[PDB]
């Protein structure tokens, strides 16, 4: 019988600054035990400082992002060139998704930009529309390694103060863009290193208020 | 999720969890299951996310036309049947919702109604929705009185989510609190339980079965 | 939802300085009867692309009729037809990609890997995989079926990332295609021995070589293997 | 006179008054002009107010990012126009990956357009449009009417006294025709063709709208504060 | 849902039915009005699949009231129930059928006389002196089989009814917590508030 | 006859021309733009002294930062009011956002022109629509059934349209407070209107950032009357 | 387009009124006269045939008097045509009921739902309306014995004694002198007779120009029959009244 | 489908179908609303040029939309039928989906919005029908009176009469109806509805119909003795 749908492999990581928010996600694109591509880039700046990733099976995710770019575009039409805001974008995906309730997108979105207010913002998708605003996200493969590890590196949860009896908490604070780099790039050698659809490279999309900026790092290949 | 709802002497009391399930992958602690319709009106969210976000928000939609159309405040009753006329639509389709519609009007008093995915809508002066309803129910119902004041009241809510988050595996992250009274509903924080279940195990002298 | 019923296996195909290789063998296979002989499964549009197709014949030739239509439509009120405003891969790749995505979107796909492999008219190599699921990717070597499996390994010894591109010449290029058809042959049980390649090339153009053979063929060592163990 | 009562109907000289009625609404509205180098396209529109406490009426619209249009005549049918534009040029994208060639552009108003002028019950579009875009052979401006009929041209006008603008430009052909990488005097070159069909009026900071594409210039609209430089 | 009963006596229509509602392992309410007055004079009473009941019952009573004041007439119990079971008999045939059972109970005025109907999701219909839907039946039927009278009072009806109950707290598996009793006759419907 | 959608040998289409026509016989209705706000009144026009003029809703909310005056064949404009405040929900529910007040009477006048042989002819209603949003602020539209749309600093429509709209000429300056635009509409209302203007037979409204769109009561519109009168007999 | 040859059907004439219906009233105006007449125990149906010829064959012969079901029947006036269509739409509305509710249809429901569709020509679909009016004569047990008469206006009326067609205006004065409330069936099959007598617009009448219908409880104990006369029995019943 | 604009605007920017509806309306029997401290009455004149109806059986002027909310009419007979039955079979599905029975004005909302609908849709003529719609909202003793019309524009009124020579009763209540004091009691609401049909009647025998709704549904219709006794103490009270 026909199936609809395949694993296209892959992970993905959002994480949020003070002033500033990063995609990250590697470059490798596989179906079972065979690697497609090792550079096939599935994070994408879709206009008014947005970034988008939709993680998962890819003829869904390029279907879906081509949407709401195209989304955005209908924006500035109808509603005099008005930039698309980070909450706004995040509620017309919710209904992208929930249109396909009944037979959806098989993807693990996340989009990272800034607020109203001039701050980092990460907001994220299950593959029916739900979503919710975080400091950090991991998505598709591998987000089950990476993630308790945000939990401990930019939450702080499960730190607590030296010498307090475990009574006071680590106290959270904003990182540095070079301090979030770090983390994202020993996130992914991690996952590459015990998941074996994580692999090849790994681009990351910076986002502040002077634009989009791209980074990119070697992977292994194994 | 666990989430409850109870009527007593002092207006309503509402307080759910926070926790996204994927299976036995945790997704999220920090999610919102009371959605504020109007200052009067409250919704809770138990079941599938999207499916209680999506059509609660819509719900919001609905109510806000109504007194625009009206030049008055939608009903408890007539909300909660939209949203319950809405899932019947729906049946058989996979629709997952175990809702919660709770607020006053002066016609009404303070009133909650139940509305479920398979088209059930129940009036009650208590619920508990979600995989941990019964644990909520357990604490709630021995400890339950109409004269319980309000600051007793909105204990026993947090009380009674904690237990559920406790051992309920599919419940926790934190409390979200909330009164209503004839002036609207009043947020009463947000209580992490990663604290909570300490400061209530030294406080009360309960939870014994737990390594100190 | 179909099944497929008369096939075609491996579509090969790699990027090397100036152009670009794709190979595919002339086999229309009926499960494991090789049924028909004289498929051609690589089928050019313009003078500057050539789309490759394997799985099920019957949609390969509905795809040949749609892309025959397509030059057809392009040239309709269209001056610049065989100037600015020609088809260019990338354009005939996103027409197929839309239509395969559609259909399996439908629960009817056409049942087929495609690789449309052309140059574009700035002079950029063009090397992008479609299949009947809408999955798109692009690689300095794409392959499908077995191809995958076995090709890609052999032409990415060439061409292992995009930097190794500008080094590799063509006679390095075809060599390493024709190898891998060879290999293919040795291994795939729905392959045949008849294959074409087509090589588009940014200076000299489309050439399209047709009735190809695997030669230079190792069996001389089976003489001396026996039995399956202790048999002398 | 009897065969102006629908679009369906053929005078006994062989005319279509209904057609040459919406033609009429474009000599009504206000003038707009268009003109191209090689390099760049250029739509300069003369905008109007119902009175001095109103907006002036916006002429230009936006239809892709190397894609756009004045209007002459009923606004809300250049919308209806422009919305149809709007969405071929993004069918062209999606599916082909490929941006819609000015001349296909043309040739799609015109089908449209010539649709309502066959058929029971519609009516022609009562409005004119003056398309400018850059595409894959280069800067392009077209002249459509809503009898169907679709012109490519160096430079035109329409509206009302666009007689005046069109001859100047008609004499001007050899020179703006090569202001080549260079926006500002093809600008200047529309502005001045504009002014040959003004009356009592003149070119104010909030009257005048200006709109420009080109090899590395997305379709731009350019009012108030930003023409000041051109009067 | 579960538990619906009707005894149809001298003078009157009795029926009776139980206040729980649950879901999974909880009992979600115990104070359920299982019934809706369709006009002054008939009552249906209603079991079955979560949802369909209610809104089956409040669509069939929205019709009766929408004629009642089209002709300002009350419509007979008979009507009543013939309009219901065709309506249960177009929906069995139906994409998704309405899974309801009712029981109709209403005081004919112009032949003074009491009627019950007995109608399942199928769309059967039988005026019976009692009924019941779901396993209650497999009780109360026997026993009224044996203890009840044509001629009985409204209280000889009631007493008959405790019989009924007592016996279906003591065999039936579920926790059912009670019922609610009305009255149908001359005199409209009204609700028994001690049972 | 002759068909619904018919140009003139003008240029112009018979059926919105005459639509024009029925607008000017309709009861006066004066917006005016401010810094500070926007302010919408209208002449109530209660055709016999039995009718209880409260019911005349001739000024109505759209959302809270919307707010919209007819004038015409006011039965025409409750089903434009109705997609007025669909597509204003809408919106919301889409963007999580407050909708912008020029894109909501685009909204409105596209169903303007869906007419023909959609709906069997042009609407017999002009309506003023007035609104903060934070990119353009405060806004006043006036939106006929042409299906076009213009920005105004200060519009008046109806019967008493082209007396009104001289004195708003004159009147209106860029630095107007919201108290001085509420007087002016009354000034003007009361010029224009046949019998004298009072409390019961004029009503007034404004729409504010901080407070969103309210319709003036009875009791304080009568306020703003008095102190208009005692200003006048002030020079 | 096809507009030009467009009657418009329905629409209002200056002064408020619907052409059509107007004009379809003025048809039935030269329609063979049909009288209705309710008593306390019973109801008569009389009315008078179109020219006839002596070719025609009588008996086996329904112009004017119609079976809709058991308890009631109706008197037409107008274009047959137009009435059959009506009458067999009737029928099945009449059945439905049964049908749906087990009990025969109240006269006044069957009575409202053709009246409806009338109106229903007169608004909208463009349509020229049924040139029909009828008298409903039926029997239920809610308001026992009815007449009832509507139009192509969709207007319907409830009456103790009625007449439509040609000369109503005469036929209704004289129904008004001598009719009284206490009447019985026989008096009143005597008196729609005598009616007829003095309105026609023939030398006399006989058996051969009419049609006649009775609705009595002239059955076996709490029930009604509904009984069309033959020829024969109307030769009788118009001997019987002295009127030949 | 038949598509016809028959509602369509004049060049004096008149819609003709919608002023020729008003026509029939004109000729229709004459209606009138009373609405007192407590009570709301509804007065419909009939024409006696008919004698030998059946008046148990004939359609009567006043219908019930719901147990609290009435609507008499002025126009054509058929035309009102068609708002009546889906004017209450909008009042059935409000108490569906709403919980509660329709106010006065919502459902008087309802019927405007139809009559409008019927001005510009295409294959229709508008309804040649006024109406008068009266009651009580639920929970509420404050009475309702409110009119609707052909183009669809509808409002409230203290005291309102609709139909033939209603130009003429409006005079009369203009001067007999104070705001100040209305009529404190049901008698007095009567008598006032009744002296108003007088003035245009004829005899007031069986040419007058009045019904009463009272709050809580409370809802009768007065019978020929009930009326006459009106009657009968208003003309002992005139010769004077
Ligand atoms: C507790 C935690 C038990 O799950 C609550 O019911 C909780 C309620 C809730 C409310 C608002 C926002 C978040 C969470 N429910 C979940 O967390 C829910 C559990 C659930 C999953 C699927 C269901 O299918 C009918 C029913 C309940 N989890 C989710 O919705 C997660 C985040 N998303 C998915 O599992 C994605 N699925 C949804 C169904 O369609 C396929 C993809
Ligand atoms: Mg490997």
């Amino acid at each position: 019988q026909f199936n609809p749908y395949g694993d296209n492999g892959g992970t993905i990581l959002g994480i949020a600054g003070e002033d500033f928010a990063v995609l990250a996600g590697d470059t490798r694109n596989i179906t079972d035990y065979s690697i497609n591509s090792r550079y096939e880039p599935k994070v994408f700046d879709c206009g008014d400082n947005i970034v988008m990733s939709a993680n998962g099976f890819a003829a869904d995710g390029d279907a879906l992002v081509k949407r709401f770019k195209n989304s955005v575009k209908w924006y500035h039409f109808d509603h005099n060139d008005k930039k698309l805001s980070i909450n706004s974008a995040a509620r017309n995906i919710q209904h992208l998704l929930y249109g396909k309730r009944f037979f959806p997108y098989y993807v693990h979105t996340i989009i990272a930009g800034l607020d109203e207010d001039g701050k980092g913002a990460v907001y994220s998708f299950d593959p029916v529309g739900s979503y919710e605003r975080e400091q950090c996200r991991a998505g598709g493969a591998a987000a089950s390694l990476i993630m308790p590890f945000l939990d401990n590196q930019v939450n702080f949860k499960n730190q607590y103060e030296p010498g307090t009896n475990g009574k006071v908490k680590k106290p959270l604070k904003y990182l540095s863009v070079e301090e979030v780099i770090k983390l994202v790039r020993d996130s992914f050698t991690s996952a590459t290193e015990r998941h074996i659809q994580v692999g090849d490279g790994l681009e990351i999309l910076i986002v502040t208020k002077d634009g989009v900026r791209k980074e990119f790092y070697e992977l292994k290949r194994d | 999720t666990t989430t409850l709802a109870f009527r007593f002497q002092g207006g309503i009391i509402v307080a759910v969890d926070s926790r996204a399930t994927a299976g036995n992958w945790v997704a999220s602690q920090t999610v919102k299951k009371v959605i504020e319709i109007n200052p009067f009106l409250l919704g809770t969210m138990a079941g599938g996310a999207v499916d209680c976000q999506f059509w609660e928000t819509w719900l919001g939609s609905q109510c806000r036309l109504h007194e625009l159309r009206e030049k008055e405040r939608i009903s408890v009753a007539a909300a909660s049947k939209i949203l319950s006329n809405l899932v019947y639509q729906y049946k058989g389709a996979g629709l997952s919702m175990g809702t919660m519609i709770c607020g006053y009007t002066r016609k009404e008093g303070p009133t909650i109604y139940y509305v479920d995915s398979d088209g059930t809508r129940l009036k009650g002066d208590i619920f508990c929705v979600g995989s941990g309803q019964t644990f909520a129910y357990g604490v709630l119902d021995s400890n339950y009185k109409w004269d319980l004041s309000v600051e007793d009241a909105l204990y026993l809510g947090k009380r009674s989510i904690l237990a559920a988050a406790h051992r309920d595996a599919y419940s926790g992250g934190s409390v979200n609190l909330y009164h209503v009274t004839e002036d609207g509903w009043i947020y009463h924080g947000n209580h992490d339980v990663g604290e909570l279940f300490w400061k209530v195990k030294e406080e009360e002298g309960s939870f014994n079965n737990v390594i100190g | 939802t179909q099944q497929p019923i008369v096939t075609g296996t491996s579509v090969i195909s790699m990027k090397y300085d100036n152009g670009v290789i794709i190979a595919a063998d002339n086999l229309g296979s009926y499960g494991s009867l090789l049924r028909f002989n004289g498929v051609e499964r690589l089928i050019p549009v313009g003078d500057n692309t050539v789309v490759g197709i394997s799985g099920d014949i019957s949609d390969m030739q509905h795809i040949e009729r749609l892309l025959k239509d397509l030059v057809t439509e392009n040239a309709y009120d269209n001056p610049l037809a065989d100037a600015e405003e020609a088809l260019e891969p990338s354009y005939i790749f996103e027409y197929l990609a839309t239509v395969m995505y559609q259909r399996r979107s439908k629960m009817n796909p056409l049942w087929n890997a495609i690789i449309v492999a052309g140059v574009q008219s700035n002079g950029d190599q063009f090397l992008r995989y479609v299949n009947l699921l809408g999955v798109t990717y692009s690689s300095p070597t794409l392959a499908t079926g077995f191809g995958a499996h076995m090709a890609n390994p052999l032409l990415r010894k060439v061409v292992d990332r995009e930097s190794d591109i500008p080094k590799t010449t063509v006679q390095v290029a075809e060599e390493a295609i024709v190898n891998a058809m060879r290999v293919l042959y040795y291994r795939d049980a729905r392959s045949s021995r008849n294959f074409s390649l087509a090589i588009i090339d940014k200076n000299t153009g489309l050439t399209f070589k047709k009735n190809l053979q695997v030669e230079n063929m190792k069996w001389d060592f089976a003489k001396d293997i026996k039995g399956y163990g202790t048999q002398k | 006179n009897n065969y102006d009562g629908d679009t369906v109907t053929f005078s006994p000289t062989g005319r279509l008054f209904q057609v040459e009625y919406a033609l009429e609404a474009i000599k009504q509205g206000s003038v707009t002009v268009g003109l191209r180098s090689n390099t760049h396209a250029v739509l300069v529109a003369l905008k109007r107010n119902a009175d001095e406490l109103s907006s002036y009426q916006k002429k230009i619209i936006k239809c892709d990012e190397h894609m756009g249009l004045s209007l002459a005549g009923l606004a809300p049918d250049a919308r209806v126009l422009s919305n149809y534009l709007r969405q071929q040029c993004n069918y062209s994208s999606l599916v082909f990956n490929r941006k819609l060639a000015v001349e296909r552009a043309g040739h799609l108003l015109c089908d449209k357009a010539q649709k309502n002028t066959q058929s029971y019950g519609g009516r022609p579009y009562g409005v004119g449009l003056l398309i400018i875009g850059y595409d894959k052979s280069g800067a392009h401006l077209l002249e459509f009417q809503p009898s169907g009929n679709v012109t490519e041209l160096y430079g035109t006008a329409i509206g009302a006294r666009s007689q005046g603008a069109k001859t100047y430009l008609e004499r001007t052909l050899d020179t703006f025709i090569k202001i080549d990488g260079n926006p500002d005097e093809l600008i200047k070159a529309g502005v001045e063709a504009i002014s040959q069909s003004l009356r009592d009026e003149s070119l104010t900071v909030d009257n005048l709208s200006i709109a420009i594409v080109g090899k590395d210039t997305p379709f731009t609209i350019y009012d108030g504060e930003a023409v000041a430089k051109y009067i | 849902m579960d538990i619906i009963l009707g005894i149809r006596v001298q003078d009157s229509v009795i029926l009776a039915s139980s206040k729980a509602v649950t879901r999974g392992i909880s009992v979600l309410k115990d104070s359920d009005d299982k019934t809706r007055q369709l006009s002054p004079h008939t009552l249906m009473s209603f079991a079955g699949e979560a949802g369909d009941t209610v809104q089956f019952a409040e669509y069939i009573q929205a019709n009766i009231q929408l004629y009642s004041i089209r002709e300002d007439y009350e419509l007979s119990p008979q009507a009543v129930s013939s309009f219901v079971r065709q309506e249960l008999a177009k929906s069995i045939r139906s994409r998704r059928p309405y899974q309801v059972n009712v029981l109709i109970g209403g005081y004919d005025k112009k032949k003074n006389k009491p009627e019950l109907y007995q109608i399942d999701y199928l769309g059967t219909k039988v005026e019976l002196p009692y009924g019941a839907h779901g396993y209650s039946g497999f009780y109360t039927f026997s026993l009224l089989d044996h203890h009840y009278r044509p001629d009985m009072t409204t209280e000889e009806g009631l007493d008959l009814l405790k019989l009924c109950v007592q016996e279906l707290e003591k065999r039936m598996p579920m926790d059912f917590k009670g019922v609610i009793v009305k009255i149908v006759d001359k005199d409209g419907i009204r609700q028994v508030d001690d049972f | 006859d002759r068909g619904v959608s018919t140009f003139s040998p003008e240029g112009r289409l018979f059926q919105v021309e005459y639509s024009l026509e029925a607008i000017k016989l309709g009861s006066t209705a004066i917006g005016i733009a401010t810094k500070e706000g926007v302010v919408l009144g209208v002449e109530k026009r209660a055709t016999s002294p039995l009718l209880e003029s409260d019911s005349i809703e001739k000024i109505v909310e759209i959302d809270r930062h919307i707010g919209c005056a007819m004038s015409g064949l006011t039965a025409d404009a409750r089903s434009m009011i109705e997609h007025a405040r669909t597509a204003a929900v809408t919106h919301n529910l889409y963007y999580d956002e407050d909708i912008n007040v020029e894109s909501l009477t685009q909204s409105v006048c596209d169903l303007a022109l869906r007419f023909g042989e959609l709906m069997s002819r042009p609407f017999g209603v002009a309506l003023l629509i007035a609104g903060h949003d934070a990119d353009d602020g405060y806004q006043l539209f006036h939106a006929e059934p042409s299906g076009t749309f213009y920005r105004y600093n200060a519009k008046a429509i109806g019967s008493g349209s082209e007396g009104a709209q001289a004195e708003l000429l004159n009147e209106w300056h860029s630095s107007l407070t919201l108290k001085e635009a509420e007087l002016l509409v009354l000034k003007i209302l009361k010029q224009v209107m046949e019998e004298k203007l009072d409390e019961n037979n004029a009503q007034l409204s404004c729409i504010t950032k901080q407070d969103g769109f309210k319709i003036y009561d009875n009791e304080k519109t009568a306020e703003l009357i008095k102190e208009l009168k005692e200003k006048e007999a002030a020079e | 387009g096809s507009r030009r040859y467009d009657s418009r059907t329905t629409i209002f004439s200056p002064e408020g009124r619907l052409y059509q219906v107007e004009y379809a009233l003025e048809s039935i105006s030269h329609a063979g006269t049909a009288i209705g007449i309710m008593a306390s125990d019973g109801i008569v149906l009389a009315a008078e045939r179109k020219v006839t010829s002596t070719l025609l064959e009588q008996d086996t012969s329904t112009e004017k008097l119609y079976k809709l079901n058991d308890k009631i029947a109706v008197a037409v006036a107008g274009l047959t045509a137009d009435a059959e269509i009506l009458i067999n739409t009737a029928r099945i509305h009449a059945q439905n009921y049964l049908k749906t509710y087990n009990e025969d249809i109240p006269v006044e429901i069957l009575v409202r739902r053709l009246s409806d569709i009338k109106q229903g020509y007169t608004q909208h679909g463009g349509l020229r309306p049924f040139g029909v009016s009828f008298i409903y004569a039926g029997y239920d047990d809610r308001y026992g014995y009815q007449l009832y008469t509507s139009n192509p206006s969709g207007n319907y009326t409830g009456w103790k004694a009625i007449s439509v067609g040609a000369n109503t205006s005469a036929a209704q004065t004289l129904l008004q002198m001598d009719y009284k409330d206490d009447m019985k069936v026989d008096d009143a099959i005597e008196l729609a007779l005598k009616t007829l007598s003095k309105t026609t617009d023939s030398s006399a009448l006989t058996y051969d120009r009419l049609e006649f219908a009775t609705i009595r409880k002239g059955a076996n104990d709490g029930e009604v029959y509904q009984k069309i006369f033959k020829p024969q029995e109307i030769k009788d019943i118009l001997v019987k009244t002295g009127i030949t | 489908g038949y598509d016809r604009a028959l509602s369509i605007f004049s060049p004096d920017g008149h819609i003709f179908q919608v002023e020729y509806a008003l026509e029939a309306v004109k000729r229709g029997t004459c209606a009138v609303g009373v609405k007192g401290k407590n009570c709301v009455v509804l007065g419909c004149e009939r024409r006696s040029t008919l004698k030998l109806q059946d008046t148990r059986i004939t359609p009567s002027k006043v219908s019930k939309i719901d147990s609290h909310v009435v609507l008499s009419f002025s126009g054509l007979n058929a035309d009102s039928r068609i708002l009546i039955e889906k004017a209450r079979v909008e009042a059935q599905s409000h108490r569906l989906t709403l919980e509660d029975p329709v106010t006065v004005e919502y459902l008087t909302r309802y019927v405007a919005g139809v009559q409008q609908r019927y001005t510009q849709s295409g294959g229709v003529r508008p309804f040649g029908v006024s109406t008068l719609i009266a009651g009580f909202d639920p929970r509420d003793d404050e009475p309702k009176l409110y009119q609707t019309e052909p183009s669809g524009i509808y409002s409230s009124w203290s005291a309102q009469t609709i139909g033939r020579n209603s130009k003429t009763v409006r005079e009369f209540l203009e001067k007999n109806y104070d705001r100040k004091e209305p009529p404190a009691t049901v008698e007095e609401c009567v008598k006032l509805t009744v002296r108003s049909l007088l003035e245009v009647v004829q005899t007031g025998a069986k040419n007058i119909e009045i019904t009463v709704v009272k709050p809580d549904s409370d809802i009768v219709a007065l019978s020929s003795e009930e009326i006459n006794q009106y009657v009968t103490q208003i003309e002992q009270e005139k010769q004077e």
